[PDB]
């Protein structure tokens, strides 16, 4: 069948019941603000994008527990400049659903969190017990005017608006491109140009290669703001550690989405990251079984954060257990694991189907930290 | 850094006008708007007789004319682009003429998103209210009474955010108005009803639509027919209740009517003007059904002739018509009953200048004396030419070429001129004899680099394609030389005029880039060499390049070559070759490449700018500084060594700096900004000289010129920080005394503006409010220069006399 | 490699029934065994298809539940304490050979916490 994708976003293997939260905050760009940080959270989160968690300490229980009460919204430093939990970038995190367990004496809580919003660190103190604070600057939002606003001839104003797009594409572009730059021979530059400073042409070209990987892709499952799908976008590309804070230091979605489009056209085969010469997977493989991209984060039974890429594919690798369906991320198939055959590090899991006749019959899921995007 | 800002040619494009009885009951009148500046005139049989000339702090957008009940004449409000509004009178005392303003206030939303169609602004045909589109979902509407003398409006929600053109109607008890708008069923026809007092909507009188997909001009018919017409691409449509009468004109389907204009009082006739230069007459046929009622009949088209490309009309009086134009010369015609032999019933009868839009220029002494000349490329499509322009009031001269002109360059050595042109051609066929095509000798490039092995073999049926060119024109007649035609699906963005190595020879230097309409990027780019000797021109050698040429310096004996993102830097060596010297990627496209000395500016298209410097010994670069702030940049020019200068959007100047004592490592990568100031023009091109007599220079260090889409040229020269100080204590001191028309503040004006912040103008000087100082009268100027220093010592010459700040102005003023 | 598995069926030891061994098979043995983390502790570690050739060189008294079940059903025990030290001999390999924070130690100290509540109410012997 189909396996609605909308599925893997709800994270039904933490539970069904959880509190949900609706009030929002956001603070102005360019003030200071000082956030609790949440220790032991190694990872870039983006604004947008989803982190599940899993808490058991009494320090991360008991600030969690009071945040609930003032604004939700804690601070996730990127803490991969390297290492030694030294980063001078962060995005905001607000929590929204939000479940309180008990176990053999011990509290555990689980969160649902989002991201808001980038800041740049500029004081990080330890208080008290174990909680880390962190002063903080809020980073603008920049949102560009089209370029031809400028020089628009007055009289031409009444033809800007263009009928509907349809749903042959050759042909409407053209038409597109012709129309809205033409007030391109007043200044010096072409008018194709202007086209590759354009948020709409811009978004439009990543747009043809996204549903080349998995092709149910619709227009309406992703956004048609230039800053959303930027940010979305930079939340699936299975890129190294160095370029998401490359482009998380970028404040114009203009900049962000031609970046992109150059680190889509380079990497090509994930290697084993200890080993460096093994191929796992290449980018043919790649596709989305989730309404988020091809990858997103999930949590495991003892709070172990994974960020997971699914495939069709993969080589070089051999089975250790035997099929385990409990505490599944992806509901209807189980889970054996996999290791790189030549240095038995941990690099995914293997996914069959439980009812016989599934979307796929089987696939591989990847986790981030543990491959090496080269190149060929 | 300190800088003096004011310009030399006051702009010349026209972006409205109107017609009717401002300087008396009795006179017939013309109103033009050339962006800041408005001229009144008087309609006589001879022509036109200008009787006044006024300047506005701002962008005029809304110009109308309006008569509420009671006013012997009509009155005028304007809508800047900064929205800022006003209401002005025509006053006469004496032989003075004065624009009196009677109530003036700003109208600006604090959050909104501006529309895409622009600032549009109504007027009620019994004078009631006004009515602006500034922010989609929103309509602002003014009561217009005697009391609201600070323009108090407010804003009545929409349900459409795409509405297109509003008017309102004639010939109703309640205001009424009429819009077309576009949802995602296509485009309908409204119309609602505006109450004073309940400040909301009503239901309109009569009832909604389906009118054509590309519907987009709306007007009100006068009272004896009522209605409205609705005019898109296809078809132009009549509505008024029940009645609906649609007519399909086949002659104006190759092009887009733009622009309108009423003939007779009544609504009989109508001016109609599209893009190409047609003009067109709508004529309305009235009915009488013997139950005393008029209505309309039929309605149908003719072709009157052709006139440039117009962006205004307005008709005056037995057959005179001002053609407004912005792309090329204004016009007066006449129109006549009778055809000519042509066929139309068009003739000039005068023609206005203009200049705009510059996107080229060069300073040249073509006389060897002291006084240079400036060269532009004006005009665009059939409009294009050479405009001359020499110090003498400025004395222009134009060169027709019916094309679009796009670089410019001199050789001194040839006595020629280069130039680069496209003219546009439909499958292939000219459309008119261009200036490329009747040249004496001809060459076309031979392709053997260039196997067109990527093309999408896609060429259609009567389908648009541009072909360029290079010209060679003579310095003394102005006549066409040589005419290059380049490859098929090639552009040309660079152009430069050089010797290179050891050679004597001066040569023509020319860079391309060979677009495709399927990749966005282009992928493959061509630099050729061209020496003009004995009339012949030849091509020496070609280096055919990966990527796309943005830009081209001469860098000591070296070609500096941007190619995309690389700024690769070439050699001439003896065997007549271009060799690779040194590299420098980067993260941005090098669109603008400026030199002096060893030094490299290099800056793209968001306002990224960069500095480079040349290692001699290792032959690499290395980056100095950056400063990166994402911003919508038109060009950039180098000051001095650490200066450097450009325009950005909004209609803004900037300025930066280099700080070389800095005293980290942290700072010495930095760029900081030390100037911000708001023009109020779209700045294109940037260029060292003067036009004034060299030399035999206190207040001057360097006279950079640059030129502006409205045909405006200006000047920019470096100052003292002792003459800044004394300059903005007298731009402080003399808006106090001088009375702008419409009540705007100066600072409002010169505040540099954006989308997203507005901060108070820095490190520029302007020059047009202190050349202002010697037109007012002797007790201003004392009230002006009253307790002021001006001096070295001796007290500061005592209180300083107005006499020596005159003399100060004067000397200021000769530089231009 | 892997190396043979425990004996069963010795005639040579012992043997009785008692109530705590019942209730070892019948409730604690089924109850662990329907864990989600029992899995891995049902049978011999199997070193040549899982490629550990080191295991039973550190790992010298291999054991599992699998075994310990069959023990139980072949009346292999003589009383409660030996079952007790080999439920913990279990949990002490798996901390000895892993180490902290693997999810394997996590797997076992999870089991360890039910069987101490478990064994916390071992009836008297009858
Ligand atoms: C036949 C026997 S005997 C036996 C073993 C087997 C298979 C095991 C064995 C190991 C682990 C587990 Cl677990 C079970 C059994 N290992 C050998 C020794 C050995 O080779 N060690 C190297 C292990 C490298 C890979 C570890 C990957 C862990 C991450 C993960 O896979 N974690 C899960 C929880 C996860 O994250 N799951 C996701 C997926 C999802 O959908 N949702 C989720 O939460 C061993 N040592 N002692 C015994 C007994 N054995
Ligand atoms: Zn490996």
């Amino acid at each position: 069948i189909n396996f609605d994708t909308s599925l893997p976003t709800s994270h039904t293997y933490l539970g069904a019941d959880m509190e949900e939260f609706h009030g929002r905050t956001l603070h102005d760009d360019d003030s200071c603000q000082v956030i609790p940080v949440l220790p032991q959270v190694m990872m870039i989160l983006i604004p947008g994008q989803t982190l599940p968690l899993q808490l058991f300490h009494p320090q991360e229980v008991s600030m969690v527990r009071n945040l609930i009460q003032k604004d939700r919204t804690f601070a996730v430093l990127a803490y991969s400049n390297v290492q030694e939990r030294e980063a001078q970038f962060g995005t905001t995190a607000e929590i929204y659903a939000y479940r309180e367990e008990q176990d053999f004496g011990i509290e555990i809580v689980k969160v649902k969190a989002i991201g808001r919003q980038r800041f740049k660190v500029l004081e990080l103190r330890t208080q008290s017990d174990g909680i880390q604070q962190a002063k903080v600057q809020i980073l603008p939002e920049c949102v560009l005017p089209s370029t031809m606003s400028a020089v628009q001839l007055e009289s031409l104003n009444k033809c800007q608006i263009f009928p509907s797009k349809p749903v042959c594409s050759y042909k409407w572009w053209q038409k597109y491109q012709k129309r809205k730059f033409h007030c391109a021979n007043l200044t010096s530059w072409p008018r194709w140009l202007y086209s590759l400073y354009d948020a709409e042409t811009l978004m439009d070209r990543i747009k043809k290669q996204l549903r080349e990987w998995d092709e149910n892709l619709k227009d309406d499952s992703l956004p048609s703001n230039p800053i959303d799908f930027s940010y979305r976008v930079a939340a699936c590309l299975p890129i190294d550690d160095v370029l998401r804070i490359q482009l998380l230091k970028i404040g114009s979605a203009i900049q962000r989405l031609r970046c992109e489009l150059d680190i889509m056209n380079k990497c090509t085969s994930l290697c084993c990251k200890q080993c460096q010469e093994t191929e796992i997977t290449t980018k043919n493989e790649i596709f989305s079984l989730s309404l988020c991209g091809p990858m997103a984060a999930y949590v495991n039974p003892h709070g172990y954060v994974h960020e997971t890429l699914t495939v069709y594919k993969a080589c070089n690798l051999n089975l250790i257990g035997r099929p385990s369906t409990e505490h599944s991320w992806f509901p209807g198939y189980a889970w054996t694991v996999a290791q790189c055959k030549i240095c038995a590090s941990h690099i995914g899991w293997k996914f069959t189907a439980t009812k016989k006749d599934m979307s796929p019959q089987k696939f591989w899921g990847l986790t981030r930290s543990a491959l090496l995007p080269t190149i060929p | 850094s300190y800088n003096y800002v004011v310009t030399a040619q006051k702009p010349t494009a026209v972006n409205g006008c109107v017609t009717g009885h401002f300087t008396s009951a009795e006179d017939l009148n013309l109103l033009i708007a050339k962006n800041t500046r408005l001229e009144i005139y008087v309609v006589t049989a001879e022509g036109l007789r200008p009787v006044k000339e006024v300047g506005m702090y701002g962008k005029i957008a809304v110009m109308e004319l309006f008569r509420p009940k009671g006013e012997s004449k009509d009155l005028l409000f304007i809508l800047t682009a900064k929205y800022n509004a006003c209401i002005l009178e025509y006053k006469q005392s004496g032989e003075s003429i004065d624009i009196i303003t009677r109530a003036h206030g700003n109208v600006q939303d604090r959050i909104g998103r501006p529309s895409e169609t622009g600032i549009i602004g109504i007027i009620d045909p019994e004078c009631r209210m006004i009515g602006l589109r500034l922010y989609d979902g929103l309509f602002k509407v003014i009561p217009l009474d005697r009391d609201n003398k600070e323009l108090k409006a407010f804003n009545i929600r929409l349900e459409e955010l795409h509405v297109i053109d509003v008017k309102f109607l004639y010939g109703c008890q309640a205001p009424t108005i009429c819009f077309v708008y576009q949802d995602p069923q296509g485009r309908h026809v409204k119309t609602y009803e505006v109450s004073l007092r309940e400040k909301e909507f009503n239901k309109g009188p009569w009832k909604q639509e389906n009118v054509e997909a590309e519907a987009s001009m709306v007007i009100a018919v006068p009272e004896p027919f009522g209605g409205a017409i609705i005019i898109g691409q296809e078809s132009i449509t009549y509505h008024n209740g029940d009645k609906y009468l649609a007519i399909a004109p086949p002659i104006i389907k190759q092009s887009t009517i733009v622009c309108h204009n009423r003939v007779d009082p009544n609504g009989s006739r109508y001016l109609l003007g599209d893009m190409e230069g047609r003009l067109f007459m709508l004529l309305l046929e009235k009915e009488e059904q013997m139950d005393g009622t008029v209505t309309l009949k039929d309605l149908r088209v003719e072709l009157l002739g052709e006139t440039s490309i117009a962006e205004c009309l307005t008709y005056l009086d037995n057959g005179v018509v001002f053609v407004g134009s912005r792309l090329g010369d204004s016009q007066l015609v006449k129109l006549n009953v009778d055809s000519n032999e042509q066929g139309s019933y068009v003739v000039a009868m005068e023609t206005f200048t203009n200049l705009g839009p510059i996107v080229d220029m060069c300073v040249v002494d073509l006389e060897r004396q002291g006084q240079g000349q400036l060269v532009t490329c004006s005009g665009a499509f059939k409009e294009g030419s050479l405009r001359i322009i020499r110090n003498g009031k400025l004395h222009i001269r134009t060169v027709p070429l019916y094309e679009s002109p796009r670089k410019i360059c001199y050789q001194e050595v040839s006595q020629c001129f280069g130039v680069l042109s496209s003219r546009i051609e439909v499958q292939t066929t000219a459309l008119r004899p261009s200036a490329s095509t009747q040249a004496l000798s001809s060459s076309v490039s031979s392709s053997k680099l260039f196997s067109s092995s990527t093309a999408p073999h896609e060429t259609s049926f009567g389908e648009e394609v541009e072909v360029h060119n290079l010209l060679i024109i003579d310095q003394h007649t102005f006549e066409v030389l040589h005419a290059h035609q380049f490859l098929q699906n090639e552009y040309a963005l660079s152009l430069v005029s050089c010797k290179l190595g050891k050679d004597p020879n001066t040569y023509f230097i020319v860079g391309t880039a060979m677009v495709y309409p399927e990749e966005a990027e282009p992928k493959q780019g061509r630099i050729v060499v061209f020496q003009y000797s004995d009339g012949k021109l030849q091509t020496v050698a070609e280096k055919e390049v990966k990527g796309a040429v943005y830009s081209m310096v001469e860098f000591n004996g070296k070609l500096l070559a941007s190619i995309n993102s690389t700024v690769r830097l070439y050699e001439w060596t003896t065997e007549k070759e271009l060799r690779t010297e040194c590299n420098h990627y980067n993260n941005i496209m090098a669109l603008y490449l400026k030199t002096k000395g060893d030094f490299i500016l290099v800056g793209d298209l968001m306002r990224s700018v960069l500095l480079l410097a040349y290692k001699p010994m290792e032959g690499n670069f290395e980056e100095i500084a950056r400063d990166f702030n994402p911003n919508w940049m038109s060009a950039v020019e180098i000051l001095d060594d650490d200066n450097f200068l450009g325009a950005e959007n909004a209609f803004n100047l900037f300025v930066c700096q280099k700080d070389s004592a800095a005293t980290t490592d942290e700072e010495r990568q930095h760029l900081q900004e030390v100037g911000l100031f708001h023009l109020g023009e779209f700045v294109n091109v940037f260029c060292h000289g003067s036009l004034v007599m060299q030399n035999l220079s206190t207040p001057t260090q360097g006279s950079v010129l640059f030129g502006t889409v409205n045909g405006m040229i200006g000047l920019v020269t470096s100052l003292s920080e002792s003459w800044y100080n004394l300059l903005l204590d007298m731009q402080n001191r003399l808006n106090k005394v001088i009375k702008s028309v419409g009540k705007i503040e100066h600072s409002f004006w010169r505040s540099f503006h954006t989308e997203r912040k507005t901060e108070p103008a820095t490190g520029f000087i302007d020059g047009d409010l202190i050349e202002s100082f010697l037109d007012i009268s002797r007790p201003k100027m004392q009230e002006v220069v009253a307790n002021l220093q001006y001096d070295d010592g001796s007290g500061m010459k005592r209180e300083a006399t107005a006499d020596d700040l005159i003399k100060v102005v004067e000397e200021l003023t000769r530089i231009h | 490699m892997n190396p043979p598995p425990p004996e069963t069926s010795n005639p040579n030891k012992p043997k009785r029934q008692t109530n705590q061994l019942q209730y070892l098979l019948r409730v604690v043995l089924k109850t662990l065994w329907k864990h989600q983390f029992a899995w891995p502790f049902q049978q011999p570690v199997d070193a040549v298809k899982l490629n550990l050739p080191d295991y039973y060189k550190i790992i010298k008294t291999p054991m599992d539940m699998g075994t310990i079940k069959k023990r139980l059903e072949n009346n292999y025990y003589w009383n409660a304490q030996e079952c007790i030290q080999d439920f913990n001999t279990m949990f002490t390999n798996c901390y000895i050979y892993n180490k902290p924070g693997d999810d394997i130690v996590l797997m076992a100290e999870a089991l360890e916490k039910l069987f101490l509540q478990k064994i916390n109410e071992l009836p008297t012997e009858e």
